[PDB]
């Protein structure tokens, strides 16, 4: 009944999320003109989505449905890890294309210098391994387990897969996942604003007689869309490791669930160039 | 003038050429290709042993 | 088999030019490209000359920026099919002589001005110029001045558009000036602004004979049209 | 009253060829059978070109190649193994020719600069630099060793000398700027094609125009050679290729199609001479049969324009230049 709605919904939403990611990486892939320094921001980002999208998405669905975990203790610790690399390996990638595109704006005549390929592969390195750092190693060991009689029966029996942790963990990751790539993010995307005000001021000042909204609309989408995804949770997890009893599993879980939707719109937001429209109509 | 001239010698050496009907060049030309036909490797495709470009 | 050192030989070759073809890259792709172009009687050599201070080329550099402009002479010809080559510049420097309006010959031409504009004309619609802005030198501004105050000649003799024109403004003067200039400046807006479809601009400009600040210009310019682009590219624009 | 004088001239001439058509080519070729549809795949693509291509051409053992950019460099190319073996810098970097000597020793270069530059691959420094012209170079083919024939944009063609650097023979005739020429298989006679939409046969040993066609509307780009000697095919800016015939005096076929607007920027033949190869500027090239004229194949991949084609000499291999900065072997 409405389990099998919702498995329905579940399993048309898991196939979107593989198939956007899928097609962006064969594009890159079968066209010269594509591949660009800017363009391998995206391949990491379309690699993260479609990792989780392969990974995390389909185990969950299946526990919540069953509503028992059939799995071992340890698949279920591996499933833990690597929810938590792909979604603070997901974000630290926008937070570097913001920046990328800061550079390409306010510094036009040192954009060739600053930025080469050698440096782009160095740099995604750099990103993927904070993320790993932050989610194999803390979690396959011991160091966030909680304390309380109901953590330690959830972790000693091999039937239930829950999340339990405690302060220091809960605050830690929020702040290396989602607050620290959003100030860069909202600093970089105003100095944008301000120098596309002043280049329409200018031209309209030269040649108005003759002859802001394109700008506010395409940031406005840019980052309501991920503020709006990606906001609730974070805040959500830090209150209900502060404050007991207030925020129950099932709010928790579904404001969980709407942040895993966000890599499906990526491919809608960061590729409606006419180059990739092309790609796209050349092949499929 | 001269110059003006010039375009009048010109024309006149190129007036006086003996000239064949174009269905005698026509003929000569299917006549070549059809002879040398065989040895086109762009027209044929010969097999990939002899290919040096596979 | 024994071939297999020549074979060697040829990878270690590729890889020999394939270095410095990269480490030359590097200083192809910092160094921006600039075209020089004017008619007769301008005042290009002068303007080349105060900055400074076959093909003719000429390398400056400012705030450790590399520009490189190229002046072509030739000789010359209606026909210009050498154009095509300069589509990949960043801009086009056009220089015209702003005071010789009441010039009819240089013969029975139409004004020397016209002749000047019908190439402005042809250069903004050409098919592989589609995306070159162009930085406008009106040169020769103390002449027109004199021509025009105290002077026994008027535009509207030449040019009868002048007879029902007002001025629009940044005066600095004469009332007569402002109004000559910014009509000579206007005739060049219209046709620049007609058909731009947004992807290129023209900056126009009003130089003289002892101006010492045509380099910052150009400097400034190029730097807003590297942001424009940038800005337009990623639909900011 | 001179120039009245010449038309009476020129009026007996065009009599003369209406006479002289006895049929069409289309006529006689009618019972041809088709050559069908013709696929070309992708073998070979050459990478290390900053900027876009304007010109090359193959080796006399078609194995190797040269090519030249706008960067100012040409590069040797080796097509078996796509792997280079000579980067030349250039002095001036606005190069639109070059060519490769019979004898594989030496390769010449020439541009908006009015010189002709030529290197000695087996010593690469320059060797000789022919000045005289007044205009741009557009093509330059070593006639032999020592001496090397150009043509350049102020409506004049000539013949140098290697060794002592001068002109040794000028041709003179055309109106506007030449952009192309071929010189024949036993190198006694060469066309070449102008702005002017005019093609003229030059002598090379007495230096006299011989014949001229003018079926041309537009500005011609690109010229080709008949294998056998007594045709040749030409590419205007109006989307029109023709083949003329040198015996017969006129022209025999049209290539045109409804659906192609755009200009044509090279021209080439086959081993056989029974396809046209035509380089167009939209972003495609096309082959053609020459004596049935229909389209047989296309060959895209290319994401600019074409601004080179060539075929080896041994009708192996076709190779494509474009504005993208690749090469492309095809087979
Ligand atoms: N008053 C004034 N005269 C100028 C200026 N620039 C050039 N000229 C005049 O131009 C003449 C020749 O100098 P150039 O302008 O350098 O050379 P040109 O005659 O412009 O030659 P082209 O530029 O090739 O047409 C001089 O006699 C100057 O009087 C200027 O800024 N002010
Ligand atoms: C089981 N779901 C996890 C739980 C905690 C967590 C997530 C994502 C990013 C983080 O920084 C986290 O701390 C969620 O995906």
């Amino acid at each position: 009944v409405w389990v099998v709605g919702m498995g329905i919904v579940m399993s048309l939403i898991v196939l979107a999320i593989v198939f956007g990611n899928v097609l962006v990486i064969t594009a890159i892939a079968k066209f010269e003109r594509l591949q660009t320094v800017t363009n391998y921001f995206i391949t990491s980002l379309a690699c993260a989505d479609l990792v989780m999208g392969l990974a995390v998405v389909p185990f969950g669905a299946a526990h919540i449905l069953t509503k028992t975990w059939t799995f071992g203790n340890f698949w279920c610790e591996f499933w833990t890890s690597i929810d938590v690399l792909c979604v603070t390996a997901s974000i630290e990638t926008l937070c570097v294309i913001a920046v990328d595109r800061y550079f390409a704006i306010t510094s036009p005549f040192k954009y060739q210098s600053l930025l080469t390929k050698n440096k782009a592969r160095v740099i995604i390195l750099m990103v993927w391994i904070v993320s790993g750092l932050t989610s194999f190693l803390p979690i396959q060991m011991h160091w966030y387990r909680a304390t309380h009689q109901e953590a330690i029966n959830c972790y000693a029996e091999e039937t239930c897969c829950d999340f339990f942790t405690n302060q220091a963990y809960a605050i830690a990751s929020s702040i290396v996942s989602f607050y620290v790539p959003l100030v860069i993010m909202v600093f970089v995307y105003s100095r944008v604003f301000q120098e596309a005000k002043r280049q329409l001021q200018k031209i309209d000042k030269s040649e108005g007689r003759f002859h802001e909204h394109k700008a506010l609309k395409t940031l406005g989408i840019i980052m309501g869309t991920f503020t709006l995804c990606w906001l609730p949770f974070f805040i959500v997890n830090i209150v209900h490791v502060i404050q007991d009893n207030l925020i129950r599993k099932e709010v928790y879980i579904l404001l969980n669930w709407i942040g895993y939707v966000n890599s499906g719109f990526n491919p809608l937001i960061y590729c409606r160039s006419p180059d990739f429209r092309i790609a796209f109509q050349e092949l499929l | 003038i001269a110059q003006a001239r010039k375009l009048v010698e010109q024309l006149k050496m190129e007036a006086n050429i003996d000239r064949i009907k174009v269905s005698k060049a026509a003929a000569d030309l299917m006549a070549y290709c059809e002879a040398h036909a065989k040895e086109d490797p762009l027209l044929t495709p010969v097999p990939a042993s002899e290919n040096p470009f596979r | 088999e024994d071939q297999r050192n020549e074979e060697k030989a040829q990878r270690e070759a590729n890889k020999k030019i394939e270095k410095q073809l990269q480490k030359d890259k590097q200083v192809y792709r910092a160094t921006h490209r600039l075209l020089l172009l004017g008619a007769g009687e301008s005042g290009k050599s002068t303007i080349v000359k105060q900055m400074r201070i076959g093909i003719f080329e000429t390398k400056f550099q400012v705030d450790k920026v590399n520009f490189h402009m190229f002046d072509v002479g030739g000789q010359r010809d209606e026909r210009r099919k050498w154009i095509q080559c300069f589509n990949d510049v960043t801009a086009i420097i056009f220089v015209v002589a702003s005071s010789s309006y009441n010039m009819v010959i240089r013969d029975n031409q139409t004004n020397r001005l016209q002749e000047a504009l019908n190439l402005f004309k042809s250069i903004w619609n050409n098919r592989w110029l589609r995306t070159i802005s162009v930085i406008l030198f009106l040169n020769k501004q103390d002449l027109l001045a004199e021509k025009v105050l105290a002077g026994k000649s008027k535009i509207e003799d030449y040019f009868p558009e002048f007879a029902r024109y007002t001025t629009p403004a940044t005066p600095e003067e004469d009332p007569r000036v402002t109004r000559a200039k910014y009509f000579i400046r206007d005739e060049f807006l219209r046709i620049s602004t007609a058909s731009g479809d947004g992807r290129h601009y023209c900056y126009p400009h009003f130089t003289c004979a002892v101006d010492t600040e045509n380099i910052r210009r150009v400097f400034n310019d190029c730097r807003d049209i590297i942001q424009r682009m940038h800005l337009r590219q990623y639909e900011l624009l | 009253q001179l120039r009245q004088e010449a038309e009476q001239l020129k009026n007996q001439i065009r009599d003369a060829r209406k006479a002289c058509a006895d049929a069409t080519l289309s006529q006689i070729t009618n019972n041809i059978d088709p050559v069908g549809r013709i696929q070309m795949r992708t073998r070979r693509t050459l990478r290390g070109h900053l900027a876009k291509i304007y010109a090359m051409h193959w080796g006399t053992d078609s194995r190797l190649l040269v090519s030249a950019s706008q960067d100012g460099k040409l590069i040797i190319w080796d097509s078996y193994t796509t792997n280079k073996v000579h980067a030349i810098p250039l002095r001036s970097s606005w190069v639109m020719t070059c060519a490769y000597a019979p004898s594989g020793n030496y390769v010449a270069c020439g541009g908006l600069d009015n010189i002709c530059s030529i290197y000695n691959l087996k010593t690469v420094r320059v060797s000789r630099e022919l000045a005289g012209h007044t205009g741009y170079l557009s093509c330059c083919r070593f006639l032999d060793d020592n001496q090397i024939v150009t043509s350049s944009g102020d409506t004049t063609c000539a013949l140098w000398d290697i060794e002592t650097g001068q002109q040794t023979t000028t041709f003179t005739g055309h109106t506007g700027d030449v952009m192309s020429l071929s010189l024949a298989p036993d190198t006694r006679l060469f066309v070449s094609g102008a702005c002017d939409a005019s093609a003229k046969l030059w002598d090379v040993r007495e230096g006299m125009c011989r014949q001229t066609f003018t079926g041309h509307e537009s500005d011609i780009n690109a010229i080709c050679f008949f294998p056998n000697g007594n045709a040749f095919a030409t590419g205007s800016d109006d989307a029109t290729c023709r083949l003329f015939d040198l015996r017969a005096d006129q022209e025999l076929m049209t290539y045109s199609h409804d659906n192609i607007i755009c200009g044509i920027t090279s021209v080439s033949f086959s081993k056989s001479g029974r396809l046209l190869l035509a380089g167009y500027d939209d972003f495609n090239c096309n082959v053609w049969d020459a004596l049935k004229a229909d389209r047989a194949g296309v060959l895209a991949g290319h994401d600019n324009r074409v601004s080179c084609l060539g075929v080896t000499d041994d009708g192996m291999a076709v190779a494509t230049g474009s504005w993208d900065s690749f090469l492309k072997i095809w087979n």
